[PDB]
């Protein structure tokens, strides 16, 4: 491909994929899913704490409305998975 | 580093590291068809001469083409194991 | 629980051992850790992830063990994991009362037919430790300034024997070690990661005998001149074949049998 | 004990390589082995030391006297300045130690000089005459009066005068003895004949290399088993039946064998009488049951152990040998077979599939399957106790056998037809190390340094151990690099009592672990899953 | 509606830190059923230390009596995923968002489970 993600997309991401403990509650993430053209992801944390209302979502999902729900990714070398258009798994590498 | 404690031991290993650098470097530079007596598994008492002679061998990195290549490939080779103290002296909040 | 060192999982990789000596004498009792030692990869700049530590009494190693298990260890936000280890740093007795420091050292033979003994060579403030664990115990005897270690085993001895040097039947101050076998002969040899309590930075090499007169080669029993104990003999009854009898000796002048000669055990022609 | 080897020469890390320190026990032995040991009026000098005593640190040592010396013993057995390597000139003079009986003495007029035959194929020197000789059959009658034997063997090992080799029976000799070229191997003052061992047609025994080796060319488990629970049913019934008695006894520890308990087995008491037989059975009994723990010792009657010559008819090619032996009291029993020939009352042919395997055993290629074949020609030369070896081929047969040679060393034989021939592997290069040639004589201290070096860097019998132990761990063994490995190890350290080449295990070689069926109850033990873990839960099942 | 339920006890934990800032995986051991389980989980709002005691609960649906895709009073940290890979002691691999769930168990006790299917996730530290 000759058009890369660039210098700040590339950390945006790897900032998203790897800290894997912040969560975004109900409405960052709608103000996010302007930007995006795809629909919302079910918010896969329902409670995090015994007195935690509001469920959040999770970081990896964010990432995942990037791509089409036909799309099929896999990448062995850091352990990517790209299934229906949503990202299961991610270690380390950020080769991918 | 998190505390000065830290940055203290950090400086030390560097040190220690960059030392332990520059004998592998001297030990290298015996390579030679020169040192092919004292190389060979026998009884030499120059033992002590190789290594008492310090400043000389230096003056004679900076002479030769071959040496120096051979220096700095084995000075490579010994700071790759330093530069990787990073990661253990390092936060993954880090920016760099 | 037969040994005293614990082996620490995980540690940091920045700190030393300095660190991790008063985080240990913090949490647990003052000066209750006896050797510390951090293995490196390299030679003095790269630690690796885990440590062994000696502990002084097993009642210490007991609470670190119970307090390891609740997780009630953080040092550096890392939960530290208490582990069995192999082999112990030193080879020291846990129990102080095996331990015996400033004592009177004498070999010989049964020289006479009678309750008699003679003295060869005398050491004097000698240091004798018992390892039950390992069956065997350890002589270092100074001489010239080098210490030298005599180990002898549980199979050497044959036979146990308590015997007195005030002339007293009553009190016990002294004990026989007679010996079936040669006893085994070492020699001392000339930081940051090891802080040990004391100087144990050298290595044992096996010798021949250190005598001048070569007394050790000569002499297949050993006397233990120590003073009068009210538990010694529970001390003492561990050896293998002990007699529960009292005997007295007496000293005589032997030091004419001395040779200078590489055989020592022959005689004189 | 054994000397540890930290206890001499220990290693130490001074400048930039490592180099190894002597302790005081090192000075102390070399002092003791130059100055001497002093026994009231006697001062003992150093001789020479055997082969044998070289593996176990013993030396011979002789007092000096006003009539013959030290020195005077030493040139009377030979010169020995022509010999520039340490360790081969330490060998040759310590070869003349072992026990013989004494023969005729014959003068060095009549020696002939037959030429022997040399192939170089792929570029490898490969010889076949290595250690054999001819003799006739009167030197044959000449030297069996004086020990008893009433049968002439067709091969037995003889050394004289610095020669060393088995020597073949023929119908064709010119006088009594004759003497081939690559066999001297030093110049001697003294040519007395004299034999250690004529034949010895014992029972073959399967040990642990053998089952190790053989468990990956397709056999199975069940016939291993099967043979010892066998093994175990008929040791349990020689107690009370007399009759199992004899016949183990004539298929356990000699063919023909005459002794006073053997005798009384086939005819004799109940065995709850007569004590002191009944005893001596149940401590024989025990002895077998503690050495099957200890090692697996296999009774196969249908194999027999007995050295290999070669005979001067050159028909026989590569791959085509004769196997001949004596009948046993299975075989006289019953000796119609497909693969026995009746050839006569007391020796029966083998025309079935046999095998050559010795005990030191650790490459895959060594099983080398070979069809006996029955010729009226090389029975009419009569050979007994001898398997033949054809002169022509690629490679000599003791080369394939551990690059081994025709100096009376035994051999394996079988005639068994359930073992599976269709894998065959090559066998491993027999090259050896550069021979150490010395510029000076020796001034008998480079010997000493070398019979003292010989216990430092000793790690013969950790080899086997280490090989035994990664075959029954790691699957589908002798087939991986590192068991090659550790053949050329343990081959280099063979090699080590002739050339001073020393094995240099490697440290990450080290097992660490050890099965069942071992006496190191101090280190860690594993259960082991392999055909020997079985053969050790059965023996255990069958003694509890 | 619920599929698999059982007392897990935690044995070690793969950070073994407590303010490391970072997603923890802890290693817990089923009770009688003896069932293996790598599980991703957040100590900073849910903390875990090592030697308690968690009971574990799956259900399709969180409704009663079926309307698939009320037990949110019981449990505290329910989670939502989808079983991605099945084959092996059979195990499972879910994702909750990328928070990976490792189910090693017996065969016979896990054979209710379909692939490419949500389910939750239901715990409770007792």
């Amino acid at each position: 491909n000759l058009l890369s993600l660039g210098q700040d997309s590339l950390t945006a991401a790897y900032l998203v994929n790897v800290e894997k403990n912040c969560y975004l509650n109900r409405a960052q993430m709608q103000q996010l899913q302007m930007y995006c053209p795809f629909q919302l992801p079910p918010p896969a944390i329902i409670k995090a704490s015994p007195s935690s209302t509001e469920p959040q979502w999770t970081g990896m999902q964010l990432f995942g409305m990037l791509f089409p729900p036909g799309f099929d990714y896999t990448y062995p070398l850091n352990n990517v998975v790209v299934s229906n258009g949503e990202l299961l798994s991610f270690s380390e590498g950020s080769a991918w | 580093s998190s505390d000065l404690q830290s940055r203290k031991n950090l400086t030390e290993e560097i040190s220690y590291g960059l030392r332990e650098a520059e004998q592998v470097c001297n030990k290298q530079q015996l390579m030679v068809e020169s040192w092919r007596d004292f190389l060979a598994v026998n009884g030499e008492d120059k033992e002590e001469d190789s290594v008492s002679d310090l400043a000389r061998f230096c003056y004679e990195r900076q002479k030769s083409a071959t040496l120096s290549e051979l220096a700095v490939s084995a000075f490579k080779d010994a700071y790759r194991d330093v530069q990787a103290l990073a990661y253990r002296y390092g936060d993954q909040s880090n920016s760099f | 629980t037969n040994r005293s060192t614990v082996k620490i999982s995980n540690v940091p990789q920045t700190i030393v051992a300095d660190e991790l000596l008063r985080f240990l004498e913090l949490h647990l009792g003052e000066d209750t850790v006896f050797a510390l030692e951090i293995p490196t990869t390299r030679d003095n700049w790269k630690p690796r992830d885990f440590a062994r530590v000696q502990f002084t009494t097993l009642e210490v190693k007991s609470r670190a063990q119970l307090l390891s298990s609740q997780s009630k260890l953080l040092f550096k936000t890392h939960n530290l994991r208490l582990s069995e280890a192999y082999d112990d740093i030193i080879p020291r007795p846990v129990d102080p009362r095996k331990r015996l420091d400033d004592i009177v050292l004498t070999v010989g033979f049964p020289e006479s037919d009678e309750k008699r003994f003679c003295a060869l060579e005398k050491w004097d403030g000698v240091r004798c430790w018992i390892l039950t664990e390992k069956r065997r115990v350890e002589f270092w005897v100074w001489e010239s300034g080098d210490c030298y270690k005599i180990e002898v085993r549980f199979e050497d001895i044959i036979e146990t024997l308590s015997c007195c040097v005030n002339g007293d039947a009553s009190e016990i101050d002294a004990f026989l070690l007679k010996l079936k076998y040669g006893p085994k002969v070492f020699k001392r040899v000339t930081d940051r990661y090891r802080f040990c309590k004391e100087d144990f930075d050298f290595m044992w090499i096996r010798t021949t005998d250190f005598s001048g007169s070569k007394s050790i080669g000569t002499s297949t029993c050993f006397c233990l001149e120590v003073h009068n104990g009210s538990t010694m003999l529970d001390i003492f009854s561990g050896l293998p074949y002990y007699r529960e009898d009292t005997l007295s000796l007496t000293y005589v002048d032997g030091k004419t049998f001395a040779s200078a000669a590489q055989i020592v055990p022959l005689l004189n022609a | 004990s054994k000397l540890p080897a930290n206890a001499l020469s220990v290693n130490s890390k001074e400048g930039y390589f490592v180099k190894p320190s002597r302790t005081n026990i090192y000075n102390r032995v070399l002092s003791i082995l130059g100055e001497g040991i002093t026994v009231g009026p006697k001062r003992f000098e150093f001789l020479a030391f055997s082969a044998s005593q070289l593996r176990g640190n013993s030396v011979w040592m002789f007092a000096s006297n006003e009539k013959v010396k030290a020195e005077d013993i030493r040139e009377w057995m030979g010169c020995f300045r022509k010999i520039r390597s340490i360790s081969k000139c330490a060998a040759r003079m310590g070869q003349l130690f072992s026990a013989s009986r004494q023969t005729l003495i014959v003068r060095a007029q009549d020696v002939e000089q037959i030429p022997d035959i040399e192939v170089t194929t792929d570029g490898a020197d490969y010889c076949f005459s290595d250690g054999i000789g001819k003799i006739s059959l009167a030197f044959a009658k000449q030297v069996a009066q004086k020990c008893g034997l009433s049968h002439v063997p067709s091969a037995f090992q003889i050394r004289y005068g610095g020669y060393k080799g088995v020597i073949a029976v023929d119908r064709s000799s010119f006088r009594k003895l004759s003497l081939r070229d690559s066999m001297l191997k030093f110049d001697s003052n003294n040519r007395m004949l004299n034999v250690t061992r004529w034949t010895e047609s014992m029972p073959c025994f399967l040990n642990r290399e053998i089952i190790c080796l053989l468990s990956t060319l397709g056999i199975e488990d069940a016939m291993f088993e099967a043979m010892q629970a066998v093994h175990l049913s008929m040791l349990g019934n020689m107690l009370e039946d007399r009759d199992a008695a004899l016949n183990v006894l004539q298929k356990l520890s000699g063919e023909n064998s005459k002794n006073l308990l053997v005798k009384m087995l086939l005819q004799g008491y109940a065995p709850s009488s007569e004590p002191y037989l009944s005893m001596m059975l149940r401590v024989h009994h025990e002895s077998q049951l503690s050495e099957l723990k200890s090692r697996c010792r296999i009774l196969v009657p249908k194999g027999r152990i007995l050295i290999g010559c070669m005979d001067e008819m050159g028909i026989l090619e590569y791959g085509q040998v004769y196997v001949r032996v004596t009948l046993t009291k299975a075989e006289l029993k019953s000796r119609d077979q497909s693969y026995f020939r009746k050839i006569d009352e007391e020796t029966s042919v083998v025309i079935g599939k046999v095998v050559v395997t010795k005990n030191p055993c650790l490459h895959p290629g060594d099983i080398r399957v070979l069809d006996a074949i029955y010729e009226v020609h090389f029975e009419e030369k009569g050979y007994l106790d001898c398997i033949i070896f054809p002169q022509k081929g690629e490679r000599p047969h003791p080369n394939e056998c551990s690059g081994g040679d025709l100096d009376g060393d035994q051999f394996f034989v079988s005639w068994d037809e359930k073992i599976i021939p269709s894998e065959m592997d090559p066998p491993m290069d027999y090259a050896g190390s550069r021979p150490r040639l010395m510029d000076h004589d020796v001034t008998l201290e480079e010997i000493h340094k070398f019979f003292v070096d010989y216990m430092i860097s000793d790690t013969l019998g950790v080899i086997s151990t280490a090989h035994l132990v990664h075959a029954d761990r790691d699957p589908e063994k002798a087939r991986s690099q590192k068991c090659l490995e550790l053949a050329n190890l343990h081959s280099r350290a063979v090699d080590f009592a002739k050339t001073g080449a020393p094995a240099e295990m490697p440290y990450a070689l080290k097992p660490r672990e050890f099965p069942d069926f071992l006496e190191r109850f101090e280190k860690p033990t594993y259960i082991s899953e392999s055909v020997f873990g079985k053969l050790y839960r059965a023996v255990k099942s069958s003694l509890a | 509606i619920i599929m698999f339920e059982d007392i897990f006890v935690v044995d070690k934990l793969d950070p073994d830190g407590k303010k490391f800032d970072k997603v923890t995986r802890v290693e817990a051991r089923s009770h009688n059923l003896e069932m293996f389980m790598h599980l991703d989980v957040n100590t900073e709002v849910y903390p875990l230390a090592v030697g308690d005691k968690f009971t574990l609960a799956m259900a399709p649906t969180l409704n009663l009596d079926g309307t698939p895709d009320t037990l949110a009073d019981k449990y505290e940290y329910i989670m939502h995923g989808k079983l991605y890979k099945i084959s092996e002691k059979a195990e499972l691999y879910v994702s909750f968002g990328g928070l990976l769930m490792l189910l090693q168990g017996d065969p016979a006790h896990i054979s209710h489970f379909e692939l490419d299917q949500r389910l939750f996730l239901l715990m409770r530290k007792l």
